[PDB]
RNA sequence: AUGCGA
């Protein structure tokens, strides 16, 4: 699952007497273990993994003289996929305040996960049942998905069972 | 100290309020001393001998 | 308001509902450090701890039937058929 | 035109026509004139409830206002009598800051000792270089204020009375007391006061004092004050700063001929170089 | 301005242009699937208004739809049958042509000039095209010139007559539809492919011919003497 | 608001009374479902008599009063077993003992049921281990005390519930807009108003056929064949 | 919530009624004056909507109080409308009453005596004396004053009768009648009185013709001139629009000569309060300020919101102090200007801004009473489809409280819920420390906020928390050896500390589905926490009572606070109470699909 | 129509007597139906 | 426990002489005097009470006004959802009012 | 009407009593005794000490401290009271009922006691043992409870400094021990009691 | 609101 976000500078764009923000440090006294996310651009190294409360930048605003940074406000944790920066169709914009950070959440199927076959008979997935549990077939296989037949009586999806059938016979 | 775990919500006389002597006076404290003798507010109490004493005479 | 005791005529046994919150207020009391009128017996739930007392009718407390009215009739757990 | 359009109307709509007319009939003569006489009649009845609010604008702008500045005296026929020491600095305290010790110190650091405050500020150093003569003692006064001010504004986070002696050299009372008691909120009280001074300073007495400050600037510097360079050294917003500016009535724009030249910077800056300036004619 | 209101659907004028709604005019192109990206593009919506409606014989899917919206793609719920879906094969009229033309043929056909006709009723067959009124003739002439005109039509030596036409005959029917011989070729008209079995080629039909249309659905269904294509 | 009082009547948290009892029974549909169940019960008679065992409560109501007033009116009320010609001299029990109090103030319709049933199964009773029609019927009058509403049960809502959610699985007016012509709008305009006549026994078909032409309405239109205007 | 802090004024009743100028200008903290609402483009404008007396701002104290923008209540102020309008709310009536008067006489039209008989009807209703109100009709007798006055003495009588009896009687009380059939008879009675209240198109007992009323709706009233018939009758008895003002002036006097009846036509019970029944009631002389801090602007993530009430009031003190200056206006022309007519357009003016201020005080009022798409008024924020009480009151957010898809899981009882550790560690019961509980509490605290069968955080008795959030083993090591430390004040020797507990395999909760269509949808589960989940693991047994199924229906999981609440949820809303559905006491809750099919081939003879 | 109600009540100086549950949940007061339908007292030694 | 102890339940001050939940304020304190809970109903403007007529010592507090008032020392607190106190700003601008009963008065 | 308001504030705002000086040689009789009706909050851990639970609970922080509905300083408590909330026991039962409230195991009651009371009222004479003296006031202890000072504004010119040094009296010589002052007024805005006497009255 | 899970 991809999420993409910008990053701006110009929340308030303001008048125009400043427009400094800069992604990076003055202050030195910034916690250094955000050099473990942030590179020394103020911008995280693609491919860091981020969790909630990770610094995302780190940029100065003079008017506070600080070392500022935009955290992460997520439930789980992604990777930085992409960092674009964006100085286009600006008219000069040279100081770099809008960047785009792509993050990557992998999401592994998991119990709640909705499945549906070609035939609107949908189900979550109840359990990530233990292999050896699984039943095992004649030919030494345990079946990768198992949809209890109680269904099919109020459905009647029996396209499903005719699908069934002929990938089994395709297969072979 | 702010709430009813401590205080009263409301109180209220129900007559208007009598003229106690000073030997009732003396009475009641030396009857209420020796009860609450038998926690700061010892040194209330502290400070009521001394008004028994003052009720004496001299402290 | 006060429903003479010659004069009650309720049902003698604890309603559902009546029972449910003697069990919650009572339970309540001792979990607010109420003093326990019966062994503790190993349990650590207030709430078990005051259907033990319920089971011995050591319950301290009274019911206030109200009619609507509001005339009511003050009833201890000690009378009230339990169950 | 209007009542051609009601025929273009009537033709259109019997029912929309006839809403329209309900309009008119509501309207009717409008104001009636023997009604309209009964109605002035009313409006005297109107002059006892009237509502006989003041001058509106003309009050607010003279007394508490968007932010509160010094005193200004709109009779001055000089920029620098509209806002007098006194104004700035009041009487009671005025008579109290002596900076003669001040200007016949020659040593840095000595004058530091003399100093209400020491901070990392920059403002000392500017200044100092322009007061040698006695003459200015009472420039130097206002030296002394704006390091007094500065002393405040770095510290108007600290929210107790000996936290605050903590960053100041020993300064007269007199001037404590009157920068908190109006230029701050106190959170008064001898419950408090038995532990020690609590208070705090609100944005708004933030802003006050950032008034004052510009004030003091502006004074020293005869009313000609660079924009960019102040709001650098500052650390404000430039909004900040600009709207501070103008509250104080100084006209702000790029530089003249004669300033750029004066303060050495491209012509061609001028106009991105911002000047605030006093002038005779008091600002409305 | 034109960015404003595609960002957020609100097309609103001094004319209205004509529209129940100043709103859901812009969807997002919402590539969560690839099957959704194209289904985006065959939806087409019966509009808000109808939305709000609490009735359904709007909702109802009519057997006059067959060949155009999908019987099957529908969303469930509120939008049910307010968002239908254009079949697979179906296409839209974008353009219009040739229509000049067509009024010289007819008058070859036998249509009588409105000018000289001086009739009218629910007793004869009126040929329009486009909304132009061309003439009047005898409902025999109406289905003599529907199917004359689909020889013509499905031929290559009238370029006057472009293959997309679609020939509306309204043969005479006891309280039935007022009758006509309404064709159209401009814009916006559904068209989708059938095949016509005497000239044994494709043919484009819309949905307001195919209402008295006799379409086989396979071959051998093809009943004798009833169905054309 | 609407709720049991303490007194079985039915009140609203306003306190205006609605029903003086539950259907005018006072029994909780969560009982009911074996309360007629009477053999069923008896084949698992040890069991019921092991939950609810009498000689615990035995001891702290009367068993009789009720019992006595089921005597004379039981005698009256078989003697009046015309319907407007009722036994006005004797109201039924549970208005005249409190149900919780007097073991057999139920309603009459259960009361002669039961014994309907105790007389019909002498034969059971040729069954039993030794149980009799006075122990058998004092245990069913126990279980009707025990199933009774309890003081203060939502009943209203369980009503308004009870009435709505069955509602949603659904030549005149059917289903939810019939419930809604009623229930909803109580609408002095039924969409289909009818009225059922019962025909005499003697009435015969013919008879009813040609009541049937005689009384429908019938307007000039209904028997014009045409209209020429010139 | 805490069990710590009782308290014991509890609301007993709710009595309604009508504020007063004088009474909002005493309690009122501020009279809000300035039409601006901020200045220099930022700054809370002095006595203006954002006067801090109208509570805190910006860490500005509450000018009222003293008290921050997370402290101060709030403080209500006040705007003196200029001249007096008419309340939108009782406009209807209003006008009613205006259709009852005589013009020359400023009493009702209908007949003295018959008026009394209405207000002896009314009082019987305030004690609801039905039967005697039905009674009063049977007192009867060119009708002379000493009869009309006989009938006022027979009536007068009669009330006396039937209080006296009724008071003696104790069939009511001090504090009058009150049901719901009482309740009829008066909408009854105040319908049939308004229609003999509208026939009179003439005075009766003034003999007086009324102008005829007309309306434009809900800003201008004018009065019909009359027929010469009925103006020479005038004579032998010797449209306009009006100002409110004279409405008031009207209406006020009116309404004192007829306060004697109107006083029981007002209240439907005993007026204890001995209330003056006062025009001022319908018209605002004067207009509130709500607090600021309910009037905020809606700030969501980074847009700032104005508030539509600043907006509206806005326009009401522009409008008024426009007014205002006109009327300065004319002070100045008023010197005399014998003949400048030059006014005969500021009073277009004053006109146009009279119907104005009154449609725009209207438009604060409700949207649809002014004159696309405007900013909501009252009426428009209360209503709707929630009406505040719908969407913040009949129903709220909740603490303590999940959501989530629901997992089957047939191993568990039948009466549990599979909670996942999320959940497990993330929801906290209140538990008071004791003697008894030390050890399980001293445990979860070892295993601090983080773990399971933990806790996040501790209430200390002396009122304060403490979060564990952040705290090291140690720390809470340090804590665990605390839990059951001694007094240190009086003020709060009574308590016990407080562990915010996870919740554990020993609490109830109480599940919910989606469409709660009934009472049994609803139930409390016992909670039984399942390693490795994620997701609310359900028996099957239960979804055919919240007909839920596993496609991906989601369910709210409750945890109750309170031992009342949680003896409701294991001993009523338990599922075990729940085995009959009171719809009709088929059993809801019996095994499904699978089982059944189970059970059908086990049982076969075939099964050995 | 809720302001309708609040008119006519308004008009009628009208009491609540705080019967209604939805009325009292307005109140936040303890529901008076079920387990609210009564209040429990104690019992306390004397001596 | 649901719709009010685990949403909005908030022991707020009313006026126990007045009734109302938006009269009531925390008295400014003094240098000898601790903050006091004060209805506005019930006090008197220090430049009356009859004072060409007539004090107790302790009913007069001060508003952050600089205000000083006689009475307003009757209000105690109740526990009701804040909500509730949403509605006087509507309400109360509508023109009613809440008679918050208590215990006597 | 308008002299409802004032019966309102004067009736209201009435006091009771003017405590005279005992033979007028004594203090005022500002002790008073006085049966009230308080409302408490009862805990579950007093349910074997409820009588004095209660005492323990609210009358004994209320002893030596001022209550504004009495006037005065709580000198000491006398016959509590508990209300039965169910009639019957000429008031004697050897258990007492009281209402639990409706969401806690808490009680509240209704309680019967009578106060001892300290009611002083400004214009009183009393007399006091010199606690300090400075150049403004002097400080005396009445009862050996309460403190009492005379500010030298209310102090009578006549009075005498010998030096914070020492006063001379207005006789012309020093003060010493006790001394008779009038109450002008008692403050009470603060940590504990307070007061205020004159010597010009 | 557009769309959507149930
Ligand atoms: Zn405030
Ligand atoms: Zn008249
Ligand atoms: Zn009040």
């Amino acid at each position: 699952m991809y999420k993409t976000e910008k990053v701006d500078l110009a929340l308030n764009r303001n008048r125009g007497d400043p427009i400094t923000q800069h992604f990076g440090f003055g202050n030195d006294e910034w916690p250094k273990e955000w050099l473990e996310k942030l590179d020394e651009d103020g911008l995280p190294y693609i491919g860091t993994y981020v969790e909630e409360g990770d610094p995302i930048c780190a940029y100065f605003d003079d008017t506070l003289n600080k070392t500022k940074i935009k955290t992460y406000h997520s439930s789980e944790p992604a990777y930085i996929e992409e960092v674009n920066l964006i100085g286009d169709e600006s008219n000069k914009f040279q100081e770099l305040q809008t960047v785009s950070i792509k993050y990557r959440i992998r999401r592994t199927p998991q119990i709640g996960d909705k499945f549906s076959s070609r035939h609107g008979q949908k189900g979550v997935c109840s359990r990530k049942w233990p292999t050896i549990d699984m039943p095992f077939s004649e030919t030494g296989i345990q079946p990768d998905i198992i949809i209890n037949p109680h269904a099919f009586p109020s459905r009647m999806t029996i396209g499903m069972f005719v699908e069934s059938l002929a990938g089994k016979a395709g297969a072979l | 100290t702010a709430t009813t775990l401590n205080t009263p919500v409301v109180i209220h006389a129900t007559q208007l309020p009598q003229h106690v002597s000073t030997d009732e006076v003396l009475q009641f404290l030396e009857s209420f001393i020796d009860e609450k003798e038998n926690t700061n507010l010892s040194s209330s109490i502290s400070q009521l001998k001394r008004i028994q004493r003052d009720f004496k005479g001299l402290p | 308001k006060a429903i003479p005791k010659d004069q009650r005529a309720t049902t003698p046994y604890m309603t559902k509902y009546e029972r449910a919150r003697i069990l919650g207020t009572r339970a309540l009391q001792i979990s607010m450090n109420a003093p326990v009128f019966v062994d503790l017996e190993g349990e650590t739930d207030p709430l078990r701890i005051a259907m033990k007392e319920l089971a011995e009718k050591k319950i301290p407390l009274v019911i206030r039937r109200y009619l609507p009215d509001g005339s009511f009739e003050d009833w201890s757990v000690e009378e009230l058929i339990v169950d | 035109r209007p009542s051609a359009l009601r025929n273009a109307l009537g033709e259109a709509f019997g029912t929309k026509k006839a809403k329209k007319a309900i309009a008119d009939l509501e309207r009717n003569r409008i104001d009636s004139d023997k009604l309209t006489d009964s109605a002035i009649d009313i409006v005297d009845s109107v002059r006892t409830a009237s509502k006989d609010l003041p001058t509106r604008a003309q009050l607010d702008e003279i007394t508490s206002n968007d932010r509160p500045t010094p005193l200004a005296n709109i009779d001055a026929t000089d920029v620098e009598q509209i806002y007098p020491i006194e104004s700035i600095i009041p009487k009671k305290e005025l008579q109290f800051i002596r900076v003669s010790s001040i200007l016949k110190e020659a040593d840095k650091e000595k004058k530091l000792e003399l100093f209400p405050y020491q901070n990392n500020s920059k403002y000392v150093a500017k200044k100092l270089d322009s007061l040698t003569q006695p003459s200015q003692m009472t420039k130097l006064q206002l030296l002394y204020y704006l390091s007094l001010l500065l002393g405040v504004y770095e510290n108007r986070r600290v929210n107790n009375k000996t936290k605050l002696l903590e960053r100041l050299n020993s300064p007269p009372e007199i001037l404590v007391d009157g920068i908190l008691s109006r230029f701050t909120v106190i959170k008064p009280g001898q419950f408090g006061r038995s532990k020690d001074r609590s208070y705090f300073i609100d944005p708004q007495n933030e802003d006050k004092i950032l008034c004052y400050i510009l004030a003091i600037i502006m004074h020293l510097d005869n009313f000609i004050v660079e924009i960019t360079p102040l709001a650098h050294e500052l650390n404000l917003k430039p909004s900040k700063v600009v709207s501070l500016f103008r509250v104080l009535g100084a006209i702000v724009k790029g530089a003249t001929v004669a300033q750029a030249e004066a303060f050495g910077i491209p012509k061609s800056t001028a106009a991105s170089y911002k000047i605030a300036t006093m002038k005779v004619p008091f600002k409305l | 301005k034109m960015q404003y209101f595609l960002s957020t659907g609100n097309l609103v004028s001094q004319s209205g242009l004509d529209l129940q709604q100043v709103s859901g005019y812009t969807v997002v192109a919402e590539k969560i699937n690839f099957y959704r990206f194209i289904s985006h593009f065959r939806m087409v919506h019966r509009g808000s208004f109808f939305a709000q409606l609490k009735t359904t014989t709007v909702r109802k899917l009519l057997p006059e739809s067959w060949g155009f919206l999908c019987p099957v793609h529908t969303p469930d719920g509120s939008p049910c049958g307010l968002l239908n879906h254009f079949a697979h094969k179906c296409r839209i009229s974008t353009q219009q042509s040739d229509v000049s033309r067509i009024p010289s043929i007819l008058y070859s056909l036998g249509v009588a000039p409105a000018s000289h006709t001086f009739a009218a009723g629910p007793s004869l067959c009126c040929v329009q095209i486009d909304g132009k009124i061309i003439g009047w003739v005898s409902h025999e002439q109406g289905k003599i010139i529907a199917d004359t005109l689909r020889y013509w039509k499905v031929e290559g030596k009238t370029p006057g007559l472009p293959i997309d036409l679609e020939i509306g005959y309204v043969p005479p029917s006891t309280r039935g539809q007022y009758p006509g011989l309404y064709l159209f070729g401009g814009h916006s008209r559904m068209l989708r492919p059938v095949r016509y079995l005497p000239l044994d080629k494709e043919d484009i039909v819309g949905p307001f011919e195919q209402v008295y249309m006799n379409i086989a659905v396979t071959p051998q269904e093809i009943q004798n003497n009833v169905h054309t294509h | 608001g609407v709720h049991v009082s303490y007194d079985n009547s039915i009140r609203d948290a306003d306190g205006t009374l609605v029903q003086f009892m539950y259907g005018g029974d006072a029994i909780d549909i969560t009982k009911e479902s074996h309360m007629t169940q009477f053999e069923f019960c008896l084949d698992n008679y040890y069991a019921l008599l092991k939950k609810y065992n009498p000689s615990a409560l035995i001891e702290h109501l009367d068993v009789e009063s009720a019992l006595k007033y089921s005597k004379k009116t039981l005698k009256y009320r078989k003697k009046h077993s015309p319907h407007y010609k009722q036994s006005v001299k004797y109201d039924p029990v549970l208005a005249k003992y409190n149900p919780a109090k007097y073991l057999g103030s139920v309603s009459e319709n259960f009361q002669d049921k039961l014994e309907s049933f105790l007389d019909k199964n002498s034969k059971l009773f040729k069954s039993s281990d030794g149980v009799n029609e006075k122990k058998f019927r004092a245990l069913m009058q126990l279980k009707y005390m025990r199933s009774l509403i309890n003081p203060g049960e939502a009943v209203g809502i369980i009503a308004s519930q009870s009435v709505g959610e069955p509602s949603t699985q659904m030549n005149v007016t059917l289903g939810i807009p019939r419930l809604r012509e009623i229930v909803m709008t109580a609408s002095a305009a039924i969409k289909t108003p009818q009225m059922t006549l019962p025909i005499w026994n003697d009435v015969s078909d013919e008879q009813a056929d040609t009541f049937c032409k005689s009384i429908s309405k019938v307007l000039l239109s209904e028997v014009i064949d045409k209209v020429i205007v010139t | 919530m805490d069990i710590s802090k009782p308290v014991g004024s509890e609301i007993t009743s709710v009595d309604f009624g009508i504020l007063t100028a004088k009474e909002i200008r005493n309690l009122s903290a501020k009279q809000i004056t300035n039409p601006t609402v901020l200045d220099n483009l930022g700054h809370p404008v002095s006595g203006g909507l954002y006067d801090l007396a109208l509570g805190a701002f910006l860490r500005n104290l509450c000018s009222t109080c003293g008290l921050d923008e997370k402290f101060c209540p709030g403080h209500q102020g006040h705007i003196e409308l200029p001249v007096p309008c008419y309340n939108p709310l009782f406009f209807n009536q209003l006008y009613i009453y205006l259709r009852a008067s005589c013009l020359f006489c400023h009493h009702f039209r209908l007949k003295s005596v018959e008026v009394h008989r209405y207000a002896c009807k009314l009082r019987l209703l305030q004690y609801g004396l039905i039967d005697e109100s039905y009674k009063l009709d049977e007192i009867t007798l060119d009708i002379s004053s000493t009869l009309l006055n006989e009938l006022k003495s027979k009536r007068s009588e009669y009330v006396d009768m039937a209080i006296a009896k009724a008071l003696s009687d104790g069939r009511t009380t001090e504090r009058g009648s009150f049901t719901a059939t009482v309740n009829d008879e008066r909408k009854k009675l105040v319908h049939e009185f308004h229609k003999k209240l509208l026939s009179r198109g003439k005075c009766d007992n003034c003999g007086m013709f009324s102008p005829k009323f007309r309306k434009d709706g809900f800003t201008k009233i004018f009065e019909t001139a009359l027929n010469e018939k009925q103006i020479t009758n005038n004579r032998v008895k010797g449209s306009t629009y009006i100002l409110s003002t004279e409405v008031k002036n009207i209406l006020d006097t009116v309404f004192r000569k007829e306060q004697c009846v109107l006083q029981y036509v007002f209240h439907s019970r005993p007026n204890l309060s001995r209330k003056l029944v006062k025009a001022d009631s319908f018209f605002m002389d004067v207009l509130v300020v709500p607090p600021t801090r309910f009037r905020l602007p809606s700030k969501l993530g980074e847009e700032v919101h104005e508030n539509s009430q600043n907006q509206l009031l806005s326009k009401v003190l522009t409008t008024s102090l426009l007014i205002r200056d006109l009327n300065d206006d004319l002070s100045k022309l008023q010197k005399d200007k014998v003949s400048l007519e030059d006014r005969r357009v500021i009073f277009s003016r004053l006109m146009n801004a009279f119907v104005t201020i009154q449609n725009d005080v209207n438009a604060f009022i409700d949207s649809t009473k002014a004159q696309k798409v405007p900013i909501p008024g009252v009426k428009q924020a209360l209503e709707k489809k929630e009406g505040l009480f719908r969407k913040h009151m009949m129903g709220k957010r909740v603490n303590y409280a999940a959501r989530s898809v629901i997992s089957p899981d047939p191993n568990i009882e039948t009466n549990e819920i599979g909670v996942p550790p999320v959940f497990a560690v993330k929801l906290t019961y209140p538990e008071p420390v004791t003697a008894y509980n030390i050890a399980e509490l001293r445990q979860a605290v070892i295993n601090g906020p983080d773990k399971w069968p933990g806790a996040t955080q501790i209430q200390n008795e002396d009122g304060s928390l403490v979060s564990l959030i952040g705290m090291s083993v140690e720390q809470r090591k340090a804590l665990a050896n605390q839990l059951l430390t001694p007094s240190s004040n009086v003020s709060t020797h009574t308590l016990n500390k407080k562990v915010y507990r996870h919740i554990k395999n020993r609490d109830v909760v109480l599940m919910n589905r989606q469409p709660t269509l009934h009472k049994a949808s609803m139930m409390g589960h016992k909670v039984r926490v399942l390693p490795n989940e994620k997701t609310l693991r359900l028996h099957y047994a239960n979804t055919g009572a919240y007909n839920a199924d596993f496609d991906g229906d989601e369910m709210n999981m409750h945890f109750p606070q309170n031992e009342n609440a949680r003896a409701e949820a294991l001993n009523l809303a338990n599922t075990d109470s729940q085995y009959l559905t009171p719809t009709s006491g088929s059993p809801v809750r019996g095994l499904i699909q699978d089982h059944i099919s189970a059970g059908v081939w086990l049982t076969s003879k075939d099964s050995f | 129509t809720t302001c309708q109600f609040l008119t006519k009540a308004v008009l009628d100086n009208e009491r609540e007597q705080l019967d209604s549950p939805s009325a009292r949940i307005v109140v936040g007061k303890l529901n008076n139906v079920g387990t609210g339908s009564f209040d429990v007292l104690a019992k306390v030694p004397n001596a | 426990d649901r719709l009010l102890n685990s949403s909005d339940y908030t022991q707020a001050s009313v006026c126990r002489e007045c009734g109302s939940i938006l009269t009531t304020q925390q008295s400014v304190p003094r240098i000898g005097s601790i903050s006091t809970v004060c209805c506005r109903r019930c006090s008197m403007r220090f430049e009356d009470a009859k004072k060409l007529l007539t004090e107790d010592g302790e009913k007069i507090f001060i508003d952050d006004s600089q205000i000083w008032e006689d009475g307003q020392g009757n209000k105690f607190v109740g526990g009701n959802e804040t909500t509730t106190v949403a509605i006087p700003f509507v309400l109360k601008y509508l023109d009613s009012e809440l008679s918050a009963m208590g215990i006597r008065l | 009407n308008e002299n409802r308001e004032t019966a309102r504030f004067i009736k209201k705002h009435k006091k009771q009593v003017t405590n005279p000086i005992d033979e007028k040689n004594g203090t005022s009789n500002c002790i008073v005794r006085v049966p009230i009706a308080l409302y408490v909050s009862l805990a579950p851990m007093y349910l074997e000490n409820p009588l004095q639970g209660v005492m323990k609970q609210h009358l004994n922080p209320l002893v030596m401290k001022y209550n504004n509905k009495v006037g005065g300083v709580v000198l000491g408590y006398e016959g509590l009271k508990i209300l039965d909330a169910d009639p019957l026991s000429k008031e004697d039962t050897s258990e007492k009922l009281i209402k639990i409230t409706p969401d806690t195991p808490f009680g509240f009651t209704w309680c019967h006691v009578n106060l001892y009371v300290w009611q002083p009222q400004v214009g009183d004479v009393l007399e006091g043992y010199i606690f300090i003296q400075s150049a403004s006031h002097i400080g005396l202890l009445i009862h050996d409870a309460f403190n009492a000072s005379i500010k030298k504004n209310n102090i009578p010119v006549d009075w005498t400094f010998v030096h914070l040094g020492h006063w001379v009296d207005s006789n012309g010589e020093p003060i010493d021990g006790k001394l008779r002052f009038t109450v002008r007024n008692v403050h009470t805005t603060g940590r504990v009691v307070s007061v205020d006497g004159t010597l010009i009255s």
